[PDB]
């Protein structure tokens, strides 16, 4: 829940997720960017936000 | 008297080390933000809101 | 080359040091207890020592 995540302001248990590859659904309300571009999609960039 | 045999010695020690004083220099704290900042009982401390 | 009594002091002095290992775990243990289990304080150690 980003919600309480930001809430509380302790980052431990999503670092920990995500140092560790650990799949995960961050849940809220976020703004997203609208890619069109297949090169990106090929190059992975979703992955690196 | 002096005999070289007996004043001669060897002495050892570290090569090298770094001597830290701060201690808390290394630690980097964040406060929640006030309005909800919980007591010992995990209620807010002001529930007055 | 140390007269006997020269390098009994400097042997003291040597093997006799006041300084101890510094790590994460020492810096956090130095952090007060009630402090670290409060969670309107987020600490991070975010220093390689």
């Amino acid at each position: 829940n980003l919600e309480e995540l930001m809430r509380t302001g302790s980052y431990a248990q999503i670092t920990n997720m995500l140092l560790n590859n650990q799949p995960v659904a961050l849940v809220g309300a976020l703004p997203f960017v609208t890619d069109s571009s297949v090169i990106s999609l090929i190059a992975i960039l979703d992955a690196t936000v | 008297q002096f005999d070289f045999r007996n004043s001669m010695h060897m002495l050892t020690s570290n090569l090298t080390f770094t001597v830290y004083s701060d201690l808390l220099a290394f630690v980097s704290a964040d406060t929640v933000e006030p309005i909800n900042a919980v007591a010992f009982d995990n209620m807010r401390i002001m529930n007055e809101l | 080359i140390l007269h006997p009594i020269d390098y009994a002091f400097n042997e003291y002095f040597l093997q006799h040091q006041l300084v101890e290992p510094l790590n994460n775990d020492i810096i956090f243990n130095y952090i007060p207890e009630r402090i670290r289990n409060d969670v309107n304080y987020i600490l991070n150690m975010d220093r390689n020592l």
